[PDB]
Order: C-alpha cells, then sequence, then structure tokens
C-alpha cells in the first residue's frame, strides 16, 4: 500500500488530461475522506526494473542444486506416510457416514452443515495430494541418484 | 543318433545334464529409466487440466 502525491494551490482543474492513464486508480475512500482531490492529488506509482535487478529479484529464491537430489531419511518417509493412512481410514469412515447424508439435506441446510464439523472428502483430496506428490518425488530422486552416481 | 540331434552334452554314458539351470537369471539392474518415465507419467496425469 503506497501512493505518491502532490499539492493543489489556491485556485479550474489541478492537472490536465491528455490521456486515460491518470483515471485508472478509483481512488480510496479514506483518502477522499482525508483531503484527496481537494488538498492534494495522487500521482501513478510505476516499478520499471533493469535486467540485473530483475535477475536478482527472480535468483533470490533459487537454492542449491544439492538440496534438488538430496533425498529424505527413509525412516522419516515411512513414518509419515503410515500416519497419513492411518488418518485416512479414519476420514474414510466419516466419508461413508457423510455419503449415506446429503439426501436427507435441505438445499440450504448443506452449506451450514459443514460449519464447525469436519469434512472427509476435502480431507481425504488434500491427504491423497500430499502422499501423491511426496512419493512420486522421492521415487523419481531415488531413480535419478541411483543412475546419475555410478 | 537322436541325442546328437538335440542338444544334449553327453556325459557319462546315459548320462546327459540337461542344464534345467537355464542360466538362473540373477543378474538385477533396476531398470531406472523407464520407472522414471512412470512416475513422470503419473505426475503428468496428476497435474495436467483434464
Amino acid at each position: 500500500v503506497i501512493d505518491a502525491f502532490r499539492l493543489i494551490n489556491a485556485n479550474h482543474e489541478p492537472r490536465q488530461t491528455t490521456s486515460n492513464l491518470g483515471h485508472l486508480n478509483k481512488p480510496s475512500i479514506q483518502a477522499l475522506i482525508h483531503g484527496l482531490n481537494r488538498h492534494y492529488y495522487s500521482i501513478t506509482i510505476n516499478y520499471r526494473k533493469n535486467e540485473l535487478e530483475q535477475k536478482m529479484l527472480l535468483n533470490l529464491h533459487k537454492k542449491s542444486w544439492m538440496e534438488g537430489l538430496t533425498l529424505q531419511d527413509y525412516s522419516e518417509h515411512c513414518k509419515h506416510n503410515e500416519s497419513v493412512v492411518k488418518e485416512m481410514l479414519e476420514l474414510a469412515k466419516n466419508y461413508n457416514k457423510a455419503v449415506e447424508e446429503e439426501d436427507k439435506m435441505t438445499p440450504e441446510q448443506l452449506a451450514i452443515k459443514n460449519v464447525g464439523k469436519q469434512d472427509p472428502k476435502r480431507h481425504l483430496e488434500e491427504h491423497v495430494d500430499v502422499l501423491m506428490t511426496s512419493n512420486i518425488v522421492q521415487c523419481l530422486a531415488a531413480m535419478l541418484d541411483t543412475v546419475v552416481f555410478k | 543318433d537322436y541325442a546328437k540331434k538335440r542338444g544334449w552334452v553327453l556325459g557319462p554314458n546315459n548320462y546327459y545334464s540337461f542344464a534345467s539351470q537355464q542360466q538362473k537369471p540373477e543378474d538385477t539392474t533396476i531398470p531406472s529409466t523407464e520407472l522414471a518415465k512412470q512416475v513422470i507419467e503419473y505426475a503428468r496425469q496428476l497435474e495436467m487440466i483434464v
């Protein structure tokens, strides 16, 4: 949240419009209350960058190469998989219970049905996504290392 | 004559080893390129917009 300002003399219109560039911001209610377009006017802020600035900003988040190929302790990986599958078991029980509903439910009541109560379908989808990502990544990294390192 | 026709080693008299070992294939090489391709296909199907 940033803005640039300049004042208006005691005069007419403060500025001349030779394009649409000025009228693209929809000045905020707070600024209008506190004196925008009456005691001062705004100026558009632009963030022109040079090539080196762009490259450095992009490179900021780049990680070391070894981190990419590094594997992950197999004991911890198996423990995490086991924990998530055990959770998915109870989530499947609850999902079976929930599917039996949704027919004995008012069209409006369904929306407020999931307020303060767990959503087995959503949690199952999230767990499936996390498990798939982790296992696929680990298997692919293992194979890649198997070939690269002799 | 039939022993000669077949590929029988003709060891001791009336003693022809059949080499039922079949080379006993024990060498294993961890097929890695194909497994990597399979997992990458899994990822492609998971990510692509159907």
